[PDB]
């Protein structure tokens, strides 16, 4: 018994009893654990046990504490853990495991990176940003272990414990593996008895983004125990909060005798994901009732489709239709999944060509902004194996393995190309497979393997002479062959003709859109640029919370809850009109920029289905599909 | 033979640059004359002298401080332009499209080089570029003269170089 320890767990009580939001999420983890317990003991899911704690809160009731946590975390997070399970089981009584700390804040001199982290950050709390590079298997430790003696007929068990567990250092008690009992028995291993604590390490490099462009990139290994493990996948940008521990002796004991120096890594507390531009973590925002109430009220009304459709980039002047194609995309249609295994396309894909500078890459990149798991890749820049697949080999097992490209990464996403018509014939023949089965196969040398690869595919083209020309074929004009014309849901030719009135039109246009100032800024300083690294959960200016179009920030809450929320089924007085309108436009006498298949019969009722998830109704209108059909016939005339 | 024929790539990527600049073999004695003798004063060192006098009277600024100039104003300075400013490059945009689309109709042939959007935004970024040396957050009309005149000399000039441009 430590008195200064004591004092810690009573003043981590004191803090517990002034902020009671944490002393309501450990009851709300307590009703859902014991609300499961009671309904598989009746007729699933467990919560782990730690919270989430502020350092903010804890600076502004303690700043001694605080700063013992940040400096000396050995001696503070120990006392306030088992200040933690004390509330816990002083609650818990009514209705066994310890009671763990998670911290969110403002870390200050402690927020670094695998290249900033050094030795005088050792034994102290930090958070490190960077990209998961590597991440081993996922293993269980022996934590203890449980044995019978048939002899004497009993039970005996031997707890195991070694450094990472613990934050302080303890003298080293290795108890080996029991076989005998005191008595000389057999002893035979209970497994299911014993205890198991899954453990992983994983590889945080600092991101390629905020890495000098020539230098070798630093990392840190993190070591994640129980509820943290899995929490990653290589290629994520993270943030871990831990302790920068130095572990063992480097080499000062007479057996080791080298210069490894050391041993350090970070024991993990918290792993956030991060969302970065062009990355495997999708972008989540946490709503809350009043943006919940601002969707639905915004749901009743009857111009939403050209509300949210003309907010999405209103610097680009035209492409209203354009506009409403990518707004429908990000709706994204429903999947069907039938009962013998057949997959039928949700998703709707978009192709752009037509004269240079006419915001193709502009649309482009803003879609990779605006979408939750948008990826952008270029023509010639990526591969067959930069889209789909490839096969490594990783060091510990030695067997092949797989590293997934941007189009299985960007599953149940977006995928954006840039110079679409620039691709090699080989990555062509790759992506008919993604836009359709939605699947990658690779048959390499061993490995057979099915990966998932739901897309929604955003492509910008160019004519083959540089210049859309109305007098020749466009099938010359576009010249890409049948069968990939057929996958796309949605081509659009963007000529570049020129008119009096639509160039000045234009010119002003750009020309107010260059006239503005972020608030907060002066009118000589020039605009910083930041990063933006977003934490994923689970021509007017003044556009303030849906005033008359929507917020980019609230478009995407909105299109997060249509996607989430609503699942529209289809329904006879659609079905009709998308029958009439495929039956007519098979039979057209008219010529077309994309051939007519039962693939454009799918697209009226993805279409249909998209403007249904804008409206927030669970059934597909004839509203629905007339609209559907009639944006798909600018697209085709 | 066009501006475009005479490059070996796509004549889109002249799209793509702000300012395009055709350098022409002049072949007169009088020029050849100055030029040669302005690359013997180079060899022989007086060229060295007369720009160690120029840098002493201040016609000629040194390079480091140029370098260091130019951090200085590209960190602190980032013009606007002013809205008396803006109608001048909206007529000044448009009346170029007006001669490139009359031009265009009665050749019936498309231009090897082409006047779009983004020659406008360059024109722009010319405009806040000129007001940047003076450390002005305000882009004047004096600017976007300096930059419609510079814009004559570069893009202007060369589209008028290819027939279907000029006429
Ligand atoms: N309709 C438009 N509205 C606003 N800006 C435009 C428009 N068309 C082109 N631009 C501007 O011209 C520039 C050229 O880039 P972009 O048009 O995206 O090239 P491309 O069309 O060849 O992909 C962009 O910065 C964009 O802002
Ligand atoms: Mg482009």
């Amino acid at each position: 018994p430590d008195a200064v320890f004591g004092d810690r767990v009573r003043r981590f009580q004191e803090f517990l009893d002034t902020f009671t939001s944490y002393r309501d999420s450990v009851r709300s983890i307590q009703v859902y654990n014991s609300n499961n317990a009671a309904n598989y003991n009746d007729d699933l899911n467990i919560l782990p046990h730690r919270i989430i704690i502020s350092l903010d809160d804890l600076r502004e009731f303690d700043r001694s504490f605080w700063s013992g946590i940040l400096v000396e975390p050995a001696y503070f997070i120990p006392p306030a853990e088992k200040a933690l399970t004390d509330l816990a089981d002083s609650m818990d009584d009514v209705p066994r495991h310890p009671w763990k700390l998670s911290f969110k804040g403002s870390f200050g001199a402690h927020a670094l990176s695998p290249r900033t982290l050094t030795a005088q950050h050792l034994n102290k709390l930090v958070s490190v940003e960077g990209i998961v590079t590597k991440t081993s298997l996922v293993r269980p430790k022996l934590i203890r272990s449980v044995h019978y003696a048939a002899k004497t007929g009993r039970f005996h068990y031997r707890d195991y414990t070694d450094a990472t567990t613990t934050l302080t250092t303890r003298i080293p008690t290795p108890a080996i593996y029991p076989t005998e009992d005191t008595e000389g028995n057999k002893l035979t291993t209970e497994y299911g008895y014993s205890t198991f604590i899954d453990h992983q390490r994983i590889t945080v490099q600092e991101m390629p983004e905020m890495a000098p462009a020539g230098q070798l990139p630093r990392s840190i290994d993190v070591i994640l125990d129980d509820d943290l493990v899995d929490k990653t996948k290589p290629g994520d940008r993270v943030n871990v909060v831990g302790v920068f521990k130095s572990l063992g002796a480097g080499g000062m004991n007479q057996s080791n005798s080298t210069l490894i120096g050391f041993k350090t890594l970070i024991l993990g507390n918290t792993v956030y994901p991060l969302h970065a531009r062009s990355t495997g973590v999708a972008a989540r925002q946490m709503l809350t009732d009043f943006d919940i109430r601002n969707i639905n009220k915004l749901s009743k009304k009857k111009d939403i489709f050209d509300i949210l459709s003309q907010s999405l980039a209103p610097s680009i002047y035209g492409h209203d239709h354009i506009k409403k194609a990518i707004l429908l995309m990000l709706m994204g249609g429903v999947e069907k999944n039938l009962e013998n295994g057949s997959h039928l396309r949700g998703d709707i894909n978009i192709l752009m060509v037509g004269d240079p500078s006419t915001a193709k890459s502009q649309l482009l990149r803003f879609v990779l902004n605006t979408a939750s798991l948008a990826i952008a890749t270029t023509g010639r820049g990526s591969s067959g194996v930069g889209l789909t697949a490839a096969v490594t080999t990783d060091r510990e097992t030695g067997e092949r393995r797989l590293e997934a490209g941007a189009m299985v990464l960007a599953d149940r996403g977006v995928v954006c190309i840039d110079e679409f018509d620039k691709m090699t014939d080989v990555d062509r023949v790759a992506i008919h497979e993604v836009m359709e089965q939605q699947t990658v196969t690779i048959a390499k040398a061993g490995i057979h393997t099915t990966l998932n690869a739901r897309c929604s595919v955003i492509a910008a083209a160019n004519p083959v002479f540089g210049q859309y020309d109305v007098n020749r074929d466009p099938h010359q004009n576009i010249a890409l062959p049948d069968s990939l014309l057929s996958r796309f849901d949605l081509l659009f030719v963007v000529t570049d003709d020129i008119n009096e009135i639509r160039d000045r039109s234009i010119s002003e246009h750009v020309l107010r859109t260059h006239r503005y100032l972020p608030p907060g800024y002066l009118e000589g300083e020039p605009v910083r640029e930041r990063l933006n690294l977003s934490l994923a959960v689970g021509g007017n200016y003044n556009g303030t919370e849906i005033p008359k179009l929507v917020t980019i920030p609230f478009l995407r809450k909105y299109v997060q809850y249509a996607k989430e929320r609503v699942i529209p089924q289809l329904t006879q007085e659609a079905i009709n009109v998308i029958v009439k309108n495929y039956t007519d436009l098979r039979n057209d006498d008219n010529t077309k920029k994309s051939p007519i298949t039962a693939r454009t019969l799918e697209t009226l009722i993805r279409l249909a289905t998209a403007h249904a998830k804008v409206r927030l109704s669970k059934t597909v209108n004839k509203v629905d599909a007339k609209v559907a059909a009639n944006l798909l016939r600018f697209a085709l005339l | 033979k066009s501006p475009g024929d005479n490059i070996d790539f796509q004549t889109t990527i002249l799209s793509r640059f702000d300012m395009i600049f055709i350098v022409k073999d002049d072949h007169n004695e009088e020029r050849d004359i100055s030029i040669a003798n302005h690359v013997i004063n180079i060899h022989t060192g007086n060229a060295n002298a007369m720009q160690n006098q120029q840098e002493e009277n201040g016609s000629e600024i040194s390079i480091e401080k140029m370098k260091r100039y130019i951090t200085y104003c590209r960190l602190k300075c980032a013009p606007r332009l002013s809205p008396q400013a803006a109608e001048k490059l909206s007529s000044n945009f448009v009346t170029i499209r007006k001669q490139l689309l009359i031009n265009e109709l009665e050749s019936t042939e498309r231009s090897s080089i082409p006047i779009t959007i983004r020659q406008l935004e360059a024109i722009i970024r010319i405009t806040e570029s000129l007001a940047k040396l003076e450390l002005s957050p305000i882009a004047q009309e004096r600017h976007v003269d300096e930059a419609i005149r510079l814009f004559q000399a570069s893009t202007m000039d060369a589209a008028s170089q290819d027939p279907i441009g000029g006429l």
